[PDB]
């Protein structure tokens, strides 16, 4: 009877302009891929099409390249709001400036509804962020009404800095009871659109009662059926299908990340409002798609501060920052030193009041530095010394690990000694000591952590068996290097902000940088 | 399966101390803030004092800041209070009240859910 | 093009149960939502509920339940309201409108005549 | 905020009829606030939290609505064993006050 | 939402400027229009979107906005512009009118 | 013939209200010292009993209280102006916030000038501060004309902050051409006044060649003849007397420190301009001699913002700061920790480019450790929880050592061990091993520091016979609690800043610090 | 030093209010003393330190300073206003006048 | 109290030296500096030297220093100048004041007459 | 600064006169300014500098003045070794710029 | 006892490119700052380059920014200047001064005190 069709995106991470195939940056316009104006194009094609559309984002479009460093939430509202978005969700990255950085620039301007219903404000912060996100949404598509749900992550408080003043409940439990008033008013087709990942949304296909579709992210995760037309290896089909506890069929979807794809799903309903038939497949964005000027140009007008904004100091420092190879991949050398320090200031949350802090240890490897820093230019520190250090546009990313992958990671790391190879290991939070006449595998003798579960912090051994949360990047937890034992055995995985960015905040709040050797490795 | 009863509740001449004691089994009583709420005679509820789950944060309202005290022994599962300078004012019973948990917040501005018998404290 | 007469003028004293129409012509009915509206003397404007033509699927202001429906025609063109257990207070009038707009900006452009009641 | 005056102190009723309950703030709860019901001579007991959430364990004709400095209770059908008294709170501020109350 | 408005009794003579103001409950993002209604009769668009005018009306007619406050201001007055002016709401499902102030 | 009698106070170090006979701070009225009120009652008698009077300042009124802290130096040249202040030197705490700081405040509204004679300016900076100091001054006293002449230490630029456009030349050279030039004049009396020290004021009296007096400071010296009458040694008579190369006799004098004393030396001349006889003492200002309200009531309405300023953040902490006994006395103590970063951190310099910065060390004893702070109060930390912690207006003080003194300090440290004594030694830049089971002052077996000569940082074993430069308290360098090695084998010692301001400093610049335990100190 | 004055050629009607700016070349801390010369007469000292006024002068006198720039203001012109007004310092040793303007 | 004639009108021709006279009365003479100052038509004032009865002491502002001296007698109360090598431009008015204040507050007081020159 | 005009170019003199060099900067060069002496054909030599000071070995007939624009060398009683170049420089600004020249 | 002695100037052709070196005696040369002075023919004074006592701080002036290059040998006492796109206007005398001494402050803003005798060099 019915039929529409449904565009979604997630997980952009600020890729506002156009991008390479690994979308980091892409210098060959003739085999580039991404955009905002390309997505235009695509989207008004679809609309001069189809009568029946909708146009939906999942979140996390805040973290990651230059423009949210400098504009800090704007260029996001303005050009959502050109694109015609019918609708948002709430992410983990939206509240990394803090729910004062969220109010003003997103949820003040943004000429769309934002959703979220675990999300509860308890005190001072009731009276000021009350009518301004929403649980459920009724909205009139084509000569029918569709009804809207949102829901956010519980780890938020942990992957972010919301607030004390804001909590995070269960998906489940919250969201049961909008849909039952839903249908209570008379409203028989129901989505749900979240940031939670990928599992949670099988389940609330399962346990949830009422649910038609189910829309979300926050896992990059792709969904393709037949022949994939890039890199990217599919995990499953496109429409995911699970049987309901209710006796249905529920689909699910998700558009990998960054704006390499595009989603587009049919869907044919009947009269009292359920699921008869699902198919389609997402897009591909390559040059085969032309862009649109009147946003390109806004765009290029935009990006003069960005170009404006990367000669100009940060900070200062007094000593050579030896981000060389002779030294970084074959001793300890203070410029991963100084890596991990804002790594884990980065990384302060919350006082549970049993611990100061959940997570205090650094890992880096030395193929991801590149280059020194030398500080006869009036002791002077600017974006593109930092982006010569780092060119790769990756991130820091918390994981947990028991306390043996770590031994194997730090045994591995020192296996052949002499080559310059880039597995050598930089840390913050951690101590310890070599012994190279040793076979490989046993070349590791201590190995000191810093204490969490204590008010005074302190150096303490490893255990063998414990949960141990770290901070690494995300090319060594994809398994990059020989790394494949924290691919393996890692027990979570929760992305990150941008390493220029993290490195950039730390210089510009101490403004006067002195880091030295201090002995966080020796050999005996 | 929880169950919060009351005890310590008698007779007392203004200008008397009394200790009254909580006790606490079917849950992890170390993860819970805890409120001690008092009704007058014949009259609506009032809030009293409050303890974190470990003893760290106490806050007191304007009438008792200043004679009573609360704490907890997280070994033994019990609460205790502390009053001092009894006056006239302070007759009615007193309930002792479990606060809502939040996961990744503080506990502060909570809602009670399970509540107890209650003891009769008089002051003539 | 015009929204037309809706009806005259009915009294239906307490208890009975009332059935106005809308008319419209000059444009394709079956494209746009239909709103109605109620000013009773003494307050301002009172929103009542949506009926869009091509199958209807209504959509109430949690305040008319059972207290009002909505019924369309179209093969003539014309939208009914249906007002049942009547009550004193009532007394107001009756307004028809059209829903027009393209991205965000959405606006009452034909509005029908008045039907006391 | 402080004051929490729950207007409606004796409704008249019997089993089958529709009440409703009203508890005005004075300032701005926002949204925390929770509905409880005390019968005669025994311990409180939570029914709504968050001004529309209802505690494990409640029947379904208990409902919680408004928002603002307005929140009102409804019970539909009211049931043999729903005559007891019924108390309103707040804790948007920091003395946590509750409402008079109102005896059913 | 509950849509109040500011002056309603206000009386001027032509030839001067004049203003109505509009105050809603919640956060109302830009999303109000205002209308004019002559006695006995149907009510006709003025203002949508709180900034744009609609064709076919004078200059003499303006508009402001963006948040909780929301002002229409007259100048230029004629013998046309004595009516009742509301104020309503388009932003979340259940739209509200305003009481409506009479020039 | 003609007479006249000086006046003179030096480094007073914000000594402003009345004091106590330790000069740190007084709490009973009867029994307590100093002041500008009193000061003020003194100096109006002596000028209504004599003619002709001179009131002379010679530098270092500006570190030290916590009036510096708040105000800058408003306060200065309000109660200098309300005084009559006849002339005024530089020292070397003018310069502490820069010269930014110095121009403002003291420069534009003193009324009285500012000497100094071996200061000159080069580059953009000659434009700005021309014509606010001058190297020389001629004033008429009495029915006479009297001659000055100003000069400032030269190892300002390591005492202090004062750019890199300004120099300090040698005094000798830059004094002798005005002398001449006064000369010229037909000005035969000169006065000497300056902020160098004792020697070098010993020095001019015989090199230099014209001067009849030399009035002096920074040194902190005591000129008694006859009883002291009250706890200070005098090292000397008071007129101190040199034979100068050219045949005369020329005097010497300093009037110790902070408000304590007052110098009173009265000379005879002649007809051709010649010292004839001199003789005086210094004046004690014991409570004999009363205050002067109307001073008095405008400092009691200038305190209430010092009050009102020490209940406030400065910054915060998540960590427990154990400033306990049973710690910082036997072990490891993060307060310490704290306390060295906040030393060095004020002890930042200039880069000679063959060295990143002069000094790179810390020592402190854990007797001057009095308090725990307590993070379970928002997180906050209050100039009282400071106080608290160093209860005895002390300053961090930069000296030079050899090699061998400082393994007798740490040997020294741990001679007697298991019986809370204060001699326990918390260390920055320094990293030291201990083996309790030998000999004393056999038990330091490791001692590592912190390399200078050099642009990477790095530890360096300790060589026994080479100068390092080190920041130590003043109870120490004067050798409290058993350290008289430090007292008798130092090679140079230069005061400093007050330890409160500089740990605030520190804190109000983090504005989050989590100290922790690293293994600066361990036991084999 | 150097002194130097703006208005060499300044004049006015009895009634108004009148300025004279006085400038110097280094930084002198309000040590200027502003006077008044009749012509072929010794001249009269009107304000010293640059703020105070000397005793016997009419409220209608008044002065500024603080720095490199001084100023003399005068209002209620009386026929007593017209004559040369100096400008010199006294801050170091070479004392130097103005050049004087006239009114 | 008030500064006294002068002199009268002198006329010496380019090369000889004049010699002027300030008596003052009406206050004691030996307490306070005397200040000379010349106008020379066609340009400013200047400043010249400080002269103090009792010793006198002088000071001269690095302009005329062999051109000019400073005497004083007192016993009858009077200040003189002496102008040496006198020279073609020197025609001017030369003046006599007193120097008058407490602690920063310093001015010429009293003015005294005229001497063309 | 940059200019720094050095504004005589030929004076005549003979032994015991007084002879006065001015060289006047652009902007301000404060009290940063040197004057040198070169003789026909030989490589200069520093006399003052800071505008005011002597270089150790100049004699005594030498003597600078001036602060702010304007400066001033001055020698009295000319001797027979004193005829050649005189310049002046500024290092307020930094082209490090010189003067023309003077010669005598 | 300071000299200062140049070398390595002759004829070059427009294009050419030419190698002058200064020697040092009678001081410790890694103290202090030199520069290179040029005096055209019959003319005035100009600067040309300067590099600080270690080799790292080398300015320019705006003319020979792009065609010489400074640099010193603190082991063998000496100073090298290299001139690559003589032009028509590079015809002069080339002195190689010493710099004054700041005891604690930087080098810049300098007065020289020591000279040498000159190198001609000459593009036609
Ligand atoms: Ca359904
Ligand atoms: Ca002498
Ligand atoms: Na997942
Ligand atoms: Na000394
Ligand atoms: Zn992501
Ligand atoms: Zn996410
Ligand atoms: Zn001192
Ligand atoms: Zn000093």
């Amino acid at each position: 009877a019915w039929e529409l069709t449904i565009l979604h995106t997630n997980d952009v991470h600020s890729r506002l302009e156009q991008t390479s195939e690994d979308s980091s940056k892409c210098v060959n316009a003739s085999r580039c891929m991404g955009g905002v104006a390309r997505l235009f194009t695509k989207v008004q094609q679809i609309r001069r099409a189809e009568p029946n559309v909708l146009l939906l984002d999942a979140g996390d479009q805040y973290q990651g390249t230059i423009w949210f460093t400098v504009y800090k939430g704007a260029e996001v509202a303005h050009f959502m709001n050109a694109l015609r978005y019918d609708a948002m969700a709430l992410g983990n990255h939206e509240f990394d400036n803090g729910v004062e950085g969220l109010i003003e620039p997103l949820l003040k301007e943004a000429k769309f509804p934002i959703l979220s219903a675990n999300i509860k404000a308890k005190g001072p912060l009731a009276s000021q962020i009350s009518g301004l996100y929403l649980p459920y949404k009724v909205l009139p598509v084509g000569d029918e009404v569709v009804g809207i749900v949102g829901y956010t992550s519980k780890e938020t408080p942990f992957l972010s800095n919301p607030g004390t003043n804001l909590v995070f409940e269960d998906e489940i439990t919250a969201l049961q009871p909008e849909v039952d008033k839903l249908k209570t008013l008379n409203v028989n087709k129901i989505i749900a659109l979240g940031h939670s990942g990928f599992e949670m949304d099988k389940l609330i296909a399962q346990k949830v009662r009422g649910v038609d579709v189910v829309v979300g992210g926050h896992s990059n995760t792709f969904l393709y059926t037949g022949n994939p037309p890039s890199k990217e290896v599919p995990a499953g089909k496109y429409p995911f299908i699970v049987t309901s506890d209710d006796g249905r069929k529920v689909p699910v979807v998700q558009a990998y990340a960054f704006g390499k794809y595009l989603g587009y799903l049919k869907i044919e309903f009947d009269e009292r409002g359920n699921v008869i038939s699902s198919h389609g497949n997402p897009i591909l964005l390559n040059s085969s798609i032309p862009e649109d000027p009147s946003i390109k140009a806004d765009i290029n007008k935009w990006r003069i501060k960005l170009d404006n904004y990367s000669t100009q100091e940060l900070g200062k420092t007094i000593v050579y920052l030896d981000g060389s190879s002779q030294s970084c991949r074959f001793r300890e050398c203070n410029m991963g030193n100084l890596i991990c320090d804002a790594m884990i200031n980065n990384n302060l949350r919350h006082t549970d009041e049993m611990f100061w802090n959940h997570v205090s240890m650094c890992i880096l490897n030395g193929g991801g530095i590149r280059s020194p820093i030398d500080e006869r230019n009036n002791g002077t520190i600017t974006w593109e010394n930092l982006a010569a250090v780092l060119p790769f546009g990756g991130t820091f990313d918390l994981v947990q690990l028991k306390g043996s992958t770590l031994k194997k990671a730090f045994e591995h790391s020192v296996h052949r000694y002499g080559q310059s190879t880039g597995e050598f290991l930089q840390v913050g939070g951690i101590h310890v000591v070599y012994d190279l006449s040793r076979k490989p595998g046993d070349r590791v003798v201590k190995l000191d952590v810093l204490c969490t579960k204590c008010r005074v912090p302190s150096y303490d051994p490893l255990k063998m068996d414990e949960v141990y949360k770290v901070i690494l990047p995300n090319f060594l937890a994809n398994g990059g290097d020989g790394f494949q034992m924290i691919k393996d055995e890692l027990l979570r995985h929760d992305s990150g902000d941008q390493d220029i960015n993290v490195v950039s905040t730390y210089i510009s709040k101490m403004k006067v940088i002195y880091p030295a050797v201090e002995g966080r490795i020796k050999f005996s | 399966q929880v169950q919060l009863v009351e005890s310590g509740g008698g007779l007392v001449k203004p200008g008397g101390s009394l200790r009254l004691s909580c006790a606490a089994s079917g849950f992890t009583f170390s993860k819970y803030a805890m409120s001690w709420i008092r009704q007058a005679p014949g009259k609506g509820l009032e809030w009293v004092a409050e303890i974190s789950s470990g003893g760290g944060y106490i806050n007191y309202a304007d009438s008792v800041k200043g004679r009573f005290t609360i704490s907890r022994d997280n070994a033994k599962n019990s609460l205790y209070l502390q009053m001092n300078s009894l006056r006239a004012e302070d007759t009615a019973v007193y309930y002792c009240a479990r606060a809502i948990y939040y996961y990744g917040s503080s506990y502060n501005y909570y809602a009670m859910d399970y509540w107890g018998q209650g003891t009769t404290v008089t002051v003539s | 093009q015009v929204q037309l007469v809706q009806s005259g003028a009915e009294v239906k004293k307490p208890g009975a149960s009332v059935k106005l129409s809308c008319k419209a012509s000059g444009y394709t009915f079956t494209s746009y939502w239909i709103h109605w509206v109620r000013q009773a003397p003494g307050q301002g404007l009172e929103w009542i509920g949506m009926i869009h033509p091509n199958s209807g699927s209504t959509y109430y202001n949690e305040k008319f339940k059972g207290r009002a429906t909505l019924t369309v025609d179209k093969s003539t063109s014309t939208a009914y309201m249906e007002l049942s257990s009547l009550r004193s207070e009532d007394t107001a009038v009756y307004y028809c409108a059209r829903y027009y707009g393209s991205d965000y900006e959405w606006y009452f452009d034909v509005w029908g005549q008045g039907t006391t009641v | 905020d402080i004051q929490m005056t729950q207007s409606p102190s004796s409704l008249s009723a019997s089993v089958g009829d529709r009440v409703t309950i009203t508890c005005r703030a004075s300032q701005d709860v926002g949204t925390a606030e929770a509905w409880y019901q005390q019968k005669p001579g025994k311990a409180p007991k939570l029914l709504i939290y968050w001004a529309s959430t209802r505690h494990t364990g409640v029947p379904s004709r208990f409902s919680g609505s408004g928002s603002g400095t307005d929140f009102t209770l409804t019970i539909s059908s009211l049931q043999p064993e729903d005559f007891a008294t019924y108390y309103c709170q707040q804790y948007s501020s920091y003395p946590l006050t509750f409402g008079q109350g109102t005896k059913l | 939402i509950q849509m109040t408005q500011s002056p309603s009794s206000m009386s001027a003579s032509v030839g001067d400027r004049v203003t109505i103001t509009c105050k809603a409950s919640q956060n109302v993002r830009t999303a109000v229009v205002w209308y004019q209604q002559k006695p006995g009769k149907a009510p006709k668009a003025l203002i949508y979107l709180a900034s744009n005018r609609h064709t076919g009306v004078p200059d003499r007619f303006s508009g402001s906005g963006s948040g909780t406050d929301f002002t229409l201001t007259i100048s230029s007055l004629q013998p046309e512009d004595f009516a009742t002016y509301f104020c309503l709401q388009h932003w979340n499902y259940p739209y509200t009118f305003g009481q409506g102030t009479k020039l």
